[PDB]
């Protein structure tokens, strides 16, 4: 009924929906930095093991 | 302000949907660069061998 | 059980679903592939009986029920003989004593319900006699398992 | 502070947002499922609903398998007690119940396998156990051996075995034995026969009657086997009495826990359902509204059942028109057709003592419908022992109360019919026009009618009319227009025709004239059948007004009938026979006398249909019944 509760709640709304992404964007690029990383330790260390 | 909150809402949804493709292709970029890490160093490993053996 | 139960339940982030999904297949089949005959063997000899997932399903008591006949069931004997000694020596109303008993009165319904020839070695062995004193105490979950061992003896005694 | 979801088409947000807000509701903002990222459906949630109804199923087997009945009632809004009770207003996982009760189910199912595999072989030792020692009777001799030829036998009586020995007679000629011998119920039978022919006895035994062999036990290795099956006998009642106590002490204490959870699991299912979790609820419902709700407003908002928006957090006016005039309308005129209201009121005041214990008692179909309507009983069965006490002037005989009876009911509907127009007209509230026209030829007719009923009854001296005066003053006028009076009029007097029948004929024209005038600050059709309908609705309501005087004339008759006729012989023969004659007589006749009260008020649903069908069309289907009992208690 009231116009102000509308703009809050729609402003936490999206204050929470922007963390909400924000750290899901964070997390994924992390996990997709260490799943790079161990695929490429991977062939690295059997590659340097068949060089070796 | 009753029917904005929604129109701005799902432009908020939708930029944190956009911003969590970015990611997720960026993660998909990394995974993508990984192999070729290692495909990289493997050919700076063998001529670090073969210094090792030319010099023995 | 936390995990199977929580894999049922998704929300947003399938990846992290997927990364549960893996981690619940890698964690039921690292521990399912597992002997159950060389596991029960070696907690049989142990002497330490605990609830485990893989100890209450009735297809690692099937496999290891052929397979522990070494010489007049040998197997049922020392699992019998060491609930039974455990109740003779080792006195009962503690907690200690109660989560072997039941462990073991709950592991020999299944063994003496899949093989009717256990009954002899059981009978022999003396642990008829005293599983029927365990109901009478108290342990009344302990005291349900030796119902359901004293009914499945029961059932295999009369029809 | 508690969070508030609710589900609704996009049509009525502004409705449901002042009824939901104006119970104690604050923060509501009007939003959809498509802007969130928190809160979208998914498969999760048809998984959780399959979840919820794999702990339903799991509910319902432990309720079956505990041995009490199903409950089919639920409670999920927060004003009842019983509701709150039975579901918190905290939230609840599925996850920790599904695996609170697999356990308890297993364990169920078990304790019950075991308990009634444990009595049928509990049933079956005792049932041969007196078989054995009544075999044995008849140590051991010749009932171990194998030297002698013995046969022995459980049966239910000797007439069962009668045809047993016929057919053993029969089929065997006579090469056996018949005896019996009672048991504690069952039948020691015995047979005797050669030491060869145990093969055709136990053959010819198999098609025969109840099993029994030539050795009937379980255990024969110890001489004899009556120790052993005692032995038995005696430790399976051991383990019965184990199982049993097990069972019920067990039982004994997840009672509650299973309607608690079962309540629990409909209101996450209702939550689910207003989530939009399946793929076909994201194009009905598109509206989803959210608030905050305090601590103190939750029992508030169950207090109306809301238009369309479902009230589960973690005809549907607010105010007007719901049938607000039918619990005053409805019960008075319905109080007027039946002192014969006395065992009404007492019958409805024992439904307010027996409101709480007959709510949830559910004894009957006419109780269970009479205890949900128990505001408009109490209403009109308090209403009707004025109506009833009133006619039962003064009624004497026939031709006399009728003529006050018959201008009664129409004076009585005229004050509804013009409140009824009123009420019509003052709603719909720029917008006007319409409903002023309106209610002016039936107000002019009914008006001069009912001014020279009133006015017949006041006229002695000779200035009056008996025929009737009333009806042959509005029967004689639309006919003639230059007439004086017929009969019983006052000085005027030709003008009040005239001015009805040119108030009366401009009132069609100026009715379907002023519906499109007044909307300009489809109509053709609408104007017309609402012109035809309410010309026929006029005449309807006053021709069908007149059946109250014919109903209390018809059960006032009735009832001063049987009385006046056993009154006089009740009170002849004084002395026992007056006690007797009187008593036996005041029974029989009390007894029809409520039976044909029940009769009165169960045939007085005419005012309910005429007012549902006839009083809805001037003032606005079964929403006013409904909205008469909802208006007491919200």
């Amino acid at each position: 009924l009231t116009p102000n509760q509308v703009n809050d709640e729609l402003n936490k709304m999206q204050a929470f929906i922007r963390k909400e992404a924000e750290e899901k964007a964070k997390e994924i690029q992390l996990k997709a930095d260490q799943e790079y990383e161990i695929e490429k330790t991977n062939i690295v260390r059997n590659e340097t093991n068949n060089i070796d | 302000s009753q029917k904005n909150g929604i129109a701005t809402l799902l432009q908020a949804e939708k930029e944190a949907h956009e911003i969590v493709s970015k990611a997720r292709k960026y993660r998909q970029d990394k995974l993508k660069q990984a192999k070729t890490d290692a495909a990289k160093e493997i050919d700076s490993y063998k001529i670090q061998k073969d210094k090792e053996l030319k010099e023995f | 059980p936390t995990v199977q139960s929580l894999s049922e339940r998704k929300y947003s982030d399938e990846e992290l679903r997927q990364d549960i999904s893996n981690l619940k297949e890698i964690l039921e089949n690292e521990y399912q592939e597992l002997t159950s005959f060389d596991e029960y063997v070696a907690e049989l000899d142990s002497k330490l009986l605990c609830w485990s997932p893989p100890h209450v399903d009735n297809g690692f008591w099937s496999d290891n029920i052929d397979e522990f006949k070494k010489d007049n069931y040998k197997i049922f004997r020392q699992l019998i003989e060491l609930l039974q000694a455990k109740v003779r020596n080792g006195d009962v109303n503690a907690k200690q004593e109660k989560i072997i008993i039941q462990v073991a009165l709950n592991d020999i319904t299944h063994v003496v319900e899949l093989l009717p020839e256990s009954i002899d070695v059981l009978d022999k062995t003396g642990g008829k006699a005293d599983i029927m004193e365990l109901l009478n105490h108290s342990d009344s979950r302990v005291k349900y398992e030796a119902l359901k061992a004293t009914q499945a003896i029961i059932g295999y005694t009369f029809k | 502070m508690a969070l508030v979801q609710f589900y609704i088409p996009q049509e009525i947000s502004r409705d449901s947002a002042y009824t939901l807000g104006q119970l104690g509701l604050v923060q509501f903002r009007d939003l959809n499922s498509k802007v969130r990222a928190f809160q979208r459906t998914f498969v999760n949630e048809i998984r959780r609903l399959d979840n919820v109804e794999r702990q339903y199923r799991y509910f319902y087997s432990l309720l079956k398998k505990h041995d009490i009945k199903l409950y089919e009632g639920d409670t999920d809004k927060y004003l009842d007690g019983s509701g709150e009770l039975y579901v918190p207003p905290s939230g609840s996982v599925i996850d920790d119940y599904v695996r609170n009760a697999s356990y308890l189910e297993e364990r169920l199912i078990q304790m019950e396998d075991a308990t009634d595999q444990i009595e049928v072989q509990k049933n079956d030792l005792e049932q041969y156990r007196f078989i054995l020692q009544s075999g044995d009777e008849f140590n051991i001799a010749a009932a171990i051996g194998a030297s002698v030829n013995y046969v022995t036998g459980v049966i239910a009586r000797d007439k069962v075995a009668t045809l047993e020995q016929i057919l053993w007679r029969v089929l065997r000629g006579n090469l056996f034995f018949k005896t019996v011998e009672i048991e504690q119920k069952n039948a020691f039978i015995v047979f005797s026969h050669g030491d060869l022919i145990i093969k055709r006895i136990r053959k010819i035994a198999e098609s025969l009657d109840a099993n029994l062999y030539d050795v009937d036990s379980s255990n024969e290795g110890r001489s004899q086997q009556l120790a052993k099956v005692n032995k038995n006998l005696s430790d399976l009642y051991t383990v019965l009495k184990t199982t049993s106590t097990t069972l019920e002490s067990e039982l004994y204490a997840i009672a509650k826990e299973l309607d608690s959870w079962f309540q629990d699991v409909t209101r996450e299912k209702a939550i689910f359902e207003i989530l939009n979790k399946s793929n076909y609820d994201t194009n009905r419902k598109i509206l989803i509204a959210e608030g905050w709700i305090p601590r103190d407003e939750l029992a508030t908002l169950q207090a109306r059942l809301g238009e369309m928006i479902a009230r589960l957090g973690i005809a549907q006016y607010r105010e007007i028109n719901a049938g607000l005039p039918t619990i005053v309308t409805f019960p008075f005129m319905f109080a007027i057709m039946f002192g014969h209201g006395f065992l009404m009121t007492l019958a409805a005041l024992s439904l307010v003592l027996n409101e709480k214990k007959i709510n949830k008692m559910k004894r009957g179909e006419i109780f269970d419908m009479a205890f949900t309507g128990r505001y408009i009983i109490l209403l009109m069965g308090v209403f009707s022992m004025y109506t009833g006490f009133l006619y039962n002037g003064t009624e004497n005989a026939l031709l006399f109360s009728n003529s006050y009876k018959m201008k009664l009911s129409i004076l009585m509907g005229f004050i509804h019919m013009t409140y009824s127009y009123f009420f019509s007209l003052a709603n719909h509230l720029d917008i006007i026009g319409n409903f002023i026209p309106g209610l002016l030829f039936m107000q002019g007719i009914f008006g001069y009618l009912s001014v020279c009923i009133v006015y017949k009854w006041a006229v002695d001296w000779v200035k009056d009319g008996k025929p009737a005066p009333g009806l042959l003053n509005m029967l004689i006028n639309m006919f003639l227009s230059p007439g004086t009076i017929d009969d019983e009029l006052y000085p005027h007097q030709a003008k009040v025709q005239v001015f009805l029948l040119l108030m009366a004929l401009v009132c069609i024209p100026w009715l379907l004239l002023v519906k499109p005038l007044h909307f300009k600050f489809d109509i053709m059709i609408h104007q017309v059948i609402h012109t035809i309908e309410f010309c026929l609705n006029c005449v309807s309501h006053t021709a069908s007004y007149l059946r109250l005087w014919a109903l209390s004339l018809a059960h006032a008759q009735l009832s001063s009938v049987l009385w006046t006729m056993t009154i006089q012989i009740a009170f002849g023969f004084r002395g026992f026979v007056g006690v007797f004659m009187t008593v036996a007589l005041f029974a029989m006749w009390f007894a029809l006398t409520c039976a044909v009260l029940v009769l009165m008020e169960g045939t007085s649903a005419m005012l309910h249909s005429l007012r549902l069908h006839w009083v809805e069309s001037m003032s606005k289907p079964y929403e006013p019944f409904a909205f008469e009992y909802k208006d007491m208690e919200v």
